[PDB]
């Protein structure tokens, strides 16, 4: 999950309280992690008409 | 792993009467058991879900309740169309199932007819050989079928099938074997099947004299 | 109208893989999960596996794990899972069905297809070899019948005097032995007014090998 807003306190985590087998855990963070991403290479760009 | 279990493995059930049946759980399921009813030959289909409700299209003689690790499904006014495989499956956990259980209709014992067909000239000239015996109509299905040769007891060496219980006259068949080769039918002059019963008030054997 | 559709399978032969499927309808197939188990005849449950179809994803219980593999076709509306190495111990029949809940969590099912075999057999085929049985010769009744043996794959179909005979027979589901063939037992109950007098035909067609064999019994 990226660029969201953090959680005031701890870091919470949420999910389903009837059975087990649940399909999604989400789990909110209370510190971002910073990432850097990129794609080195340089591309020209042509056109046909 | 969750483990359930059932009992009684069969139930004997007078038609018409109400019939039980239960589960029991290792470990804690309470939020979500339920039952299924399986037909001979064909898919199962859902009965009672979330422990207690009704599966929509289920008739109102279907019904039961539970939770923890313990659950009992009845079904009232059982009838014929009612005696089949029953389930229970947990979905607390990952997903397991019991081993099940089956109603069979209850029926009066009574002994069955005992035949012999000792080993036709086909099987013979073939090289093989197999005693047949038969019993016809024994309830309930459970029985001790033995084999002898000139009186001596054999095993490791028979077969046995048994019929479904008759859905007309409540009713089983029986057939079994005594299997040998050719060569070996010949180092004996009688052949019998020696059958016990809980309807015989004493044994019951035929023979043949080859 | 959700309905589910499987196609049958062969006998294989120990260490070959099988492919079963499973297609369905009546419902949008990207919006619920698949769920596959196993049932051989005279055992219990056991649950193999999950398929997502949406992406996606699977998920099975470690008992098959490496052995059992699946797939999914969102513009067929179908699923597939593959067995390799297959043993006789997975002789079954196996099931596919539709699951429930959207919400978040999954509970269970009511939707279920019919049910497909699988065998696993180093048995090639094999015709019936077939024999009458008879009484040697009243009693009031007696049975005649027949036994076949050595059969492979199953099913045989028995019925009596080419079909006029309809009633009075009992007959015995396929078993094997340890020849890895199958038997059949097969037999009528008739007075004795109606053995000392006449004659009865057995009759066997095994329809997986092309060919039908018959015999005559008597109380002889
Ligand atoms: C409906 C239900 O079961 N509620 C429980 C809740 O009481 C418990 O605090 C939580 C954590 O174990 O799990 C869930
Ligand atoms: C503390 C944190 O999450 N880090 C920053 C967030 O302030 C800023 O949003 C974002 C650029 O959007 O860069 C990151």
């Amino acid at each position: 999950l990226l660029n969201g807003s953090l959680a005031e306190g701890e870091i919470i985590i949420r999910s389903e309280n009837i059975t087990k087998n649940v399909k999604t855990i989400i789990v909110h963070l209370n510190e971002s992690v910073k990432i850097e991403c990129t794609r080195p290479n340089n591309k020209t760009r042509t056109s046909i008409r | 792993e969750i483990v359930m279990t059932q009992s009684p493995a069969t139930l004997s059930v007078s038609p018409g009467e109400r019939a039980t049946l239960s589960c029991r759980a290792s470990q804690s399921v309470s939020s979500n058991l339920a039952w299924y009813q399986q037909k001979p030959g064909q898919a199962p289909r859902l009965l009672i879900y979330g422990a207690s409700t009704r599966a929509t299209g289920i008739p109102a003689r279907f019904s039961g309740s539970g939770s923890g690790t313990e659950f009992t499904l009845t079904i009232s006014s059982l009838q014929s169309e009612d005696f089949a495989v029953y389930y229970c499956q947990q979905y607390n956990n990952w997903w397991t199932f019991g081993q099940g259980t089956k109603v069979e209709i209850k029926r009066t014992v009574a002994a069955p007819s005992v035949f012999i067909f000792p080993p036709s000239d086909e099987q013979l000239k073939s090289g093989t050989a197999s005693v047949v015996c038969l019993l016809n109509n024994f309830y309930p299905r459970e029985a001790k079928v033995q084999w002898k040769v000139d009186n001596a007891l054999q095993s490791g060496n028979s077969q046995e099938s048994v019929t479904e219980q008759d859905s007309k006259d409540s009713t089983y068949s029986l057939s079994s074997t005594l299997t040998l080769s050719k060569a070996d039918y010949e180092k004996h002059k009688v052949y019998a099947c020696e059958v016990t019963h809980q309807g015989l008030s004493s044994p019951v054997t035929k023979s043949f004299n080859r | 109208q959700v309905q589910l559709v499987q196609s049958g399978a062969e006998v294989k032969k120990p260490g070959a893989s099988v492919k079963v499927s499973c297609k369905a309808s009546g419902y949008t197939f990207t919006s619920y999960y698949m769920h596959w188990v196993r049932q051989a005849p005279g055992q219990g449950l056991e649950w193999m596996g999950i398929i997502n179809p949406s992406g996606g994803s699977t998920s099975y219980a470690q008992k098959f794990q490496g052995r059992v593999t699946m797939t999914r076709d969102t513009s067929t509306s179908t699923v597939y899972m593959e067995l390799s190495s297959l043993r006789s111990e997975d002789t079954a029949v196996y099931y596919c069905a539709r699951d429930v809940g959207t919400e978040g969590s999954l509970l269970h099912f009511d939707y279920w297809g019919q049910g497909t075999l699988v065998t696993v057999s180093s048995a090639s085929t094999k015709g019936p070899s077939v024999f009458p049985l008879a009484p040697s010769s009243s009693g009031g009744t007696a049975a005649l019948g027949c036994l076949v043996k050595d059969y492979f794959p199953e099913p045989v179909t028995v019925s009596w005097n080419s079909g006029a005979l309809t009633s009075g027979v009992h007959t015995f589901p396929a078993v094997l032995q340890s020849s890895g063939l199958y038997s059949l037992s097969s037999v009528v109950t008739v007075p004795s007014s109606s053995l000392g007098t006449q004659t009865y035909i057995c009759n066997v067609n095994h329809k997986p090998s092309n060919t039908k064999v018959d015999k005559r019994v008597e109380p002889k």
